RNA sequence: GGUUGCGGCCAUAUCUACCAGAAAGCACCGUUUCCCGUCCGAUCAACUGUAGUUAAGCUGGUAAGAGCCUGACCGAGUAGUGUAGUGGGUGACCAUACGCGAAACUCAGGUGCUGCAAUCU
RNA sequence: GAAGACAUUGUCAGGUGGGGAGUUUGGCUGGGGCGGCACAUCUGUUAAACGAUAACGCAGAUGUCCUAAGGGGGGCUCAUGGAGAACAGAAAUCUCCAGUAGAACAAAAGGGUAAAAGCCCCCUUGAUUUUGAUUUUCAGUGUGAAUACAAACCAUGAAAGUGUGGCCUAUCGAUCCUUUAGUCCCUCGGAAUUUGAGGCUAGAGGUGCCAGAAAAGUUACCACAGGGAUAACUGGCUUGUGGCAGUCAAGCGUUCAUAGCGACAUUGCUUUUUGAUUCUUCGAUGUCGGCUCUUCCUAUCAUACCGAAGCAGAAUUCGGUAA
RNA sequence: GUGAUUUCUGCCCAGUGCUCUGAAUGUCAAAGUGAAGAAAUUCAACCAAGCGCGGGUAAACGGCGGGAGUAACUAUGACU
RNA sequence: GUCGAAUUUGGGUAUAGGGGCGAAAGACUAAUCGAACCAUCUAGUAGCUGGUUCCUGCCGAAGUUUCCCUCAGGAUAGCAGAAGCUCGUAUCAGUUUUAUGAGGUAAAGCGAAUGAUUAGAGGUUCCGGGGUCGAAAUGACCUUGACCUAUUCUCAAACUUUAAAUAUGUAAGAAGUCCUUGUUACUUAAUUGAACGUGGACAUUUGAAUGAAGAGCUUUUAGUGGGCCAUUUUUGGUAAGCAGAACUGGCGAUGCGGGAUGAACCGAACGUAGAGUUAAGGUGCCGGAAUACACGCUCAUCAGACACCACAAAAGGUGUUAG
RNA sequence: CCUCGCAAGAGGUGCACAAUCGACCGAUCCUGAUGUCUUCGGAUGGAUUUGAGUAAGAGCAUAGCUGUUGGGACCCGAAAG
């Protein structure tokens, strides 16, 4: 009992009835897979630049 | 059966561009990346490290990330109906700066050009971009030139 | 495959958190032990009838098995282990690959 | 057991070459393309008459050989074997399968067969060169090819002298001038490109501009 | 402009054959006590700048040169191709309609450009 | 009378036990079976110049091999060919010239590589430790393999550097259980000590039907649920095969291509051959052959009338109108 | 098991069965024994039948070869 | 067939269901036998077959992905409904343009590499073999091969320098651009840089086209997981109304006009109706609509008559037509 | 929503939600101060680790449609045991 083994058919009809949606742009993207190096940093120089801004305010 | 690994189909794509073989030339390893540029990956298959799979050949993408080596790239591949967000790490050999923002970059430092010195002189500026438009009337001259008048030739077989 | 019977690798055992000479050996077995719980457990649902009570494997594949080292640490005591590509022969002596020489008689 | 040349008369597959990947093929039942006088120098034969093609289809080597005697037969035989020079122009180099014969239609791909040359629509397939006077002697020579042949194909008077690349009066141009000098069955041509040295060696009758 | 050190592009820089090269430089070149390396001071290492040389390298020029590079309504709007028809043909195939369009070929022009630092009739 | 602490009987333990019980006795597949593996994978092509893409498509490969064939540094240049040197010959060792790689890099193939990625040598163990991210396969699970960092500890090199196995693309494995390594840590619940046991982290023992049951046959004495998703009979498409018919005309026919024939080729027709297919029928269309009887076809065996003949006659052969 | 009578029932015990006044130092259970240990336990020796070793057995199940050459034509092959 | 015995036969009696009885057929054991009959466990299980009961309204599929002792079935994603929710000129796109990438198919190429292939011509041998001269020769002369040189005919799915068309990645601004000069443990020879910032300058011709009955987001659940057809690309097969892929469009799920007839072709997609105009197709009569107009062609003792489509070929004609 | 402005606009505050960088608790790993029945004690500051967590609570209960699992389980159906 043979059966069809494989089609690509109707398949690009069914994807485009609720999509291909473009990808979600964001402002602030994550950084996720960043360099632990200047990650770890970049957490001290933000936390120094806040802490001037707060001095800002006094 | 059937053979579906990571290099499978590439025969062509990572050969060498005829009589450019070799080393790669010193200024591929002095160009520098920032987070943020776009880069072009092409695949270089004289270096076997840092190789960008075959799906991401010839795909643009926006760096995220860098390293010793390597630039990290972010490419939006497209799986069933939605996009998926891919993180690719490559060595610097197999991408390159990306001119696809080129005349975007001319363009605005043109168009704050002629907007200072427009408005400066009193506006009447129009630097949004239009398509070819149909052309004008002309008067062409018969002058040192008539018509060579030309008809359709008959069959002949010279072989 | 042909390993050397010595090797200088890191050895974490904390008093030591640096390289060091590691006396190699290969891995064997062990003794089955009745007590471990699941010989025991095995031990209880096998008596009375109802025959073999647990799968007993058949269909065998495998030709080879995967060499794990014991690698020692001749000073801090620690043991270490690591586990070789699979392989059909497996010599941890000596008697290494030599130069350009000539097949014999 | 050759099946009717019917079977494979179209192009239906890529070309299936003999190959490090095929190497079980026979032989081509055509094996010479060269008949008549093939020594003749290029002056010796200005008339150029070909068999050319009306169809995209394939010659069975079975077929091209079959019509190669047919033509070069006839022509011997009342013009004489020196008054011809027949180039068969179309070598068969594709490879027709069978599928020889228990299981019907599990696993059916085929064993090499024939061979056949795959022609194009105004490809050329016989190529005669003789002098004018023999014309008729050849055209009736390929005429009778013809009927050895699946497919349209017709007869053609040559622009061009023998089987040279040349119109008669341009060979002529060229021949009564420096510019050609004698080869082989063919000829070669004096290049007003390169080493000026040795292009005065050969053809030393040019740089006269005269006879 | 020359040359050198370090280069970028990586044949318009390569190849073959000849001819020419002032000054400086580079080079070839001399020695084997020393560090160093060889079967061999050829390579490599050290010492001399003394004792020699433009022969070679190197630079440049020549050639209806090989190659390579660039261009052109040269070929060719050709081959191929996206789109169309209740178009032609037994078929194989083909013509037309709205678009896109090569490669070879042929012909002409060309034969490294150039960054940093030092030096030189 | 006999027998005698032996037999016997009871409980465990070993042997034996188709006499009997229970169960099982892969998949894909141009029906199923035999076979093959298209069942887990790799190269090239099919694949229609991103990606993807099927058949028991095509040419091959994988269950390994390596303490170096791994890592680093230095030096060197390969296949071949030319011209030379006692024995020396086609092939021995020595030298020079040319040499874009025509070599080699375990293995299939395809990439890649020349002061190297190849050859020779020198020093080594980064084939190590920790735990995340990423790419292919993808559900964006797992496994395999791979990438780029971080934190160690090291190797090598004057150094910049490079090195987390083998130039790249294949070379492999859940839960339960056992076993080992690890900290010297948690638990055995009335409280301790000590054996023992149980946890935690990381490996090994294997599932190749490779996301991973523990599995022999026979049935013509057979059974049930189904299937025209599927074989055997009619019929349908196909026409390789079979059968019948042409065209060219090299030859045959004393001479003479075609009276009668006909090679090499080649174009067709037919569906009383056989195949290929699997569309209809598996809640059933009664198989072979004969008997009997009807009717139809024509590719005419006979009978009617003709044209050919290598037709003297006689006989025969080829052909036409003809069922 | 074979199947009246008559006549005759050949060779084979390697296999699978069956079977034996057999051998002996191979293997082998529970108990019992010994050793270590605080004890659980661990290791050891000893050991029934059986298996193995050996002998019998086909009117038990059953089996009962392949290649060369070779005789005054050829053929054939008693013979090798 | 047999009929004086292994004869027939009544009654009584024994043997009971994995049991009996069997001169042996799986026979017989109450029309039941390859395991009797009765009740109960029992409404046994069933990926299988059949059926599943009112109307209207709106939306509206799938036969594909991955895993499964998976292949007549499941899980998973997809397609579908529903409920909505946060916002709103906003942001959105099966489209174009412009800018910038990627690719090795088609064609092409072979006097470019690799691999195949026809033909000669001219060279080179102390040297592949043959032959005359010869004592031989690293001898000379014919010679046939191999090679080299410039040519020549022809080819490639698993060859290639070049190299399309279609298809494909990215960009076209307020999440932008420029100035000033803070933070850090990263990095620099270095306040060097890197990253994130404070403060300042320029509005919608604010940065191409077209469209936008808006855009964004969350949860849950159905059915499906046999597909089939057409143009083009395309694999296996002589082929097939055959088998297997690619892109789109269909059929399935869909009537309506046309192709007489017909799932898939052409036209066109459906609320109930009126008038008009059409499509595809037609207008002698069947049959609505010109036995219309115009120029030619064709006469068939089996003429011909409209796509898909219901077939015809080589090869012939002193039939006729035009070249 | 508030302030200014006739309006267009501009500034102010910004819940829900979304994106991003941090902080808090446990686990893992590192650090190991003051002290101590010299082995107890584990402050403090950290880390590409990690949790179904914290960061001015949202639940509990009744009921309905749809969906899920077990049940004779939508209805009728084996051969068997
Ligand atoms: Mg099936
Ligand atoms: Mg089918
Ligand atoms: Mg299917
Ligand atoms: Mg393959
Ligand atoms: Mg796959
Ligand atoms: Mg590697
Ligand atoms: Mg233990
Ligand atoms: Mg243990
Ligand atoms: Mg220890
Ligand atoms: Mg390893
Ligand atoms: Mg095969
Ligand atoms: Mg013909
Ligand atoms: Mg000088
Ligand atoms: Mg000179
Ligand atoms: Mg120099
Ligand atoms: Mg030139
Ligand atoms: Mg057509
Ligand atoms: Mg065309
Ligand atoms: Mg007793
Ligand atoms: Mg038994
Ligand atoms: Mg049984
Ligand atoms: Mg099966
Ligand atoms: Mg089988
Ligand atoms: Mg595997
Ligand atoms: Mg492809
Ligand atoms: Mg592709
Ligand atoms: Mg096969
Ligand atoms: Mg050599
Ligand atoms: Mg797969
Ligand atoms: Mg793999
Ligand atoms: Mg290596
Ligand atoms: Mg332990
Ligand atoms: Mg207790
Ligand atoms: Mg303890
Ligand atoms: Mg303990
Ligand atoms: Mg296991
Ligand atoms: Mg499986
Ligand atoms: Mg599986
Ligand atoms: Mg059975
Ligand atoms: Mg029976
Ligand atoms: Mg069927
Ligand atoms: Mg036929
Ligand atoms: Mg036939
Ligand atoms: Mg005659
Ligand atoms: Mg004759
Ligand atoms: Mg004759
Ligand atoms: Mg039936
Ligand atoms: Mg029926
Ligand atoms: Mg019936
Ligand atoms: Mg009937
Ligand atoms: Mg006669
Ligand atoms: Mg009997
Ligand atoms: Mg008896
Ligand atoms: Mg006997
Ligand atoms: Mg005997
Ligand atoms: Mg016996
Ligand atoms: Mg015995
Ligand atoms: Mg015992
Ligand atoms: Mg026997
Ligand atoms: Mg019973
Ligand atoms: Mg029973
Ligand atoms: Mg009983
Ligand atoms: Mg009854
Ligand atoms: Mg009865
Ligand atoms: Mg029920
Ligand atoms: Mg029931
Ligand atoms: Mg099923
Ligand atoms: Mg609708
Ligand atoms: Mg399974
Ligand atoms: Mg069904
Ligand atoms: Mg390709
Ligand atoms: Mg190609
Ligand atoms: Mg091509
Ligand atoms: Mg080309
Ligand atoms: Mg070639
Ligand atoms: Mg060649
Ligand atoms: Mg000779
Ligand atoms: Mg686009
Ligand atoms: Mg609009
Ligand atoms: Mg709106
Ligand atoms: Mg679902
Ligand atoms: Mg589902
Ligand atoms: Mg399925
Ligand atoms: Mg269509
Ligand atoms: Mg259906
Ligand atoms: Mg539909
Ligand atoms: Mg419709
Ligand atoms: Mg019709
Ligand atoms: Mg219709
Ligand atoms: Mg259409
Ligand atoms: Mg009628
Ligand atoms: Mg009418
Ligand atoms: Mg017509
Ligand atoms: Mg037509
Ligand atoms: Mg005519
Ligand atoms: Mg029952
Ligand atoms: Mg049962
Ligand atoms: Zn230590």
């Amino acid at each position: 009992a043979k059966s069809k083994n494989h089609t690509a058919h109707n398949q690009t009809r069914k994807a485009h009835r609720n999509g291909i949606k473009k990808p979600k742009t964001y402002k602030y993207p994550s950084l996720k897979g960043v360099d632990p190096k200047f990650r770890r940093n970049h957490k001290h120089a933000l936390h120094g630049t806040a802490k001037a801004l707060a001095a800002a305010k006094k | 059966g059937k053979s579906h690994g990571y290099r499978s189909r590439t025969r062509y794509m990572f050969q060498r561009d005829f009589r450019k073989h070799g080393a790669v030339h010193l200024s591929t390893y002095l160009k520098v990346y920032k987070v943020g540029d776009i880069v072009d990956i092409k695949a270089n298959g004289s270096i076997q490290k840092g190789m960008p799979h075959k799906f991401y050949q010839g795909k643009t993408g926006v760096v995220y990330n860098v390293t010793k080596s390597s630039v990290g790239v972010i490419i939006n591949k497209m799986v069933g109906n939605r996009y998926l967000e891919k993180r690719l790490n490559l060595r610097v050999e197999h991408i390159k700066h990306s001119k696809c923002r080129q005349e975007f970059l001319e363009r605005v430092k043109a168009n704050a050009a002629k907007r200072a010195e427009a408005k400066a002189q009193g506006v009447a500026v129009q630097l949004k971009r239009q398509p070819a438009q149909p052309r004008e009337s002309r008067i062409v001259s018969t002058e040192g030139n008539v018509p060579q008048t030309l008809a359709p030739v008959p069959y002949e077989t010279f072989i | 495959v042909n390993v050397p019977k010595t090797r200088k690798t890191y050895c974490k055992g904390k008093t030591c958190r640096k390289h060091t000479q590691h006396k190699v050996t290969q891995y064997k077995a062990g003794k089955a032990s009745l007590f471990a719980q699941g010989k025991r457990r095995y031990d209880r649902k096998q008596s009375g009838f109802g025959g073999q009570t647990k799968p007993v494997f058949h269909k065998k594949a495998k030709t080879t098995k995967k060499v794990v080292l014991r690698l020692e640490c001749v000073k801090c005591k620690t043991r270490a282990q690591l586990t070789l590509k699979r392989c059909k022969h497996f010599e941890l002596g000596g008697e290494k690959k030599q130069k350009g020489q000539a097949l014999q008689f | 057991a050759r099946r009717p040349a019917r079977c494979y008369r179209y192009q239906k597959n890529k070309p299936y070459p003999k190959s490090r990947y095929n190497r079980a093929v026979p032989d081509s039942k055509i094996r010479i393309y060269d008949l008549g006088k093939k020594k003749a120098t290029v002056d010796e034969f200005p008339l150029c008459v070909h068999l050319v093609s009306n169809e995209l289809e394939q010659l069975s080597s079975e077929a091209l050989e079959a019509a190669r005697i047919c033509a070069n037969k006839y022509m011997t035989t009342v013009s004489g074997r020196d008054a011809f020079h027949l180039r068969v122009r179309v070598h068969p180099f594709h490879v027709l399968r069978i599928n020889k014969m228990q299981q019907g239609m599990r696993g059916a791909w085929g064993k090499p067969h024939g061979l056949a040359a795959r022609v194009d629509i105004g490809q050329i397939i016989f190529s005669v060169r003789t002098k004018d006077s023999n014309k008729d002697v050849v055209v009736e020579g390929l005429r009778r090819a013809r009927y050895k042949f699946p497919g349209q194909q017709k007869i053609i008077l040559s622009k061009k002298w023998g089987f040279t690349n040349l119109d008669r009066p341009e060979y002529l141009k060229k021949r009564e001038a420096g510019e050609v000098k004698d080869d082989g069955a063919f000829v070669k041509f004096l290049s007003k490109k390169g080493s000026l040295e040795n292009n005065i060696r050969e053809f030393p009758e040019y740089f006269a501009a005269q006879a």
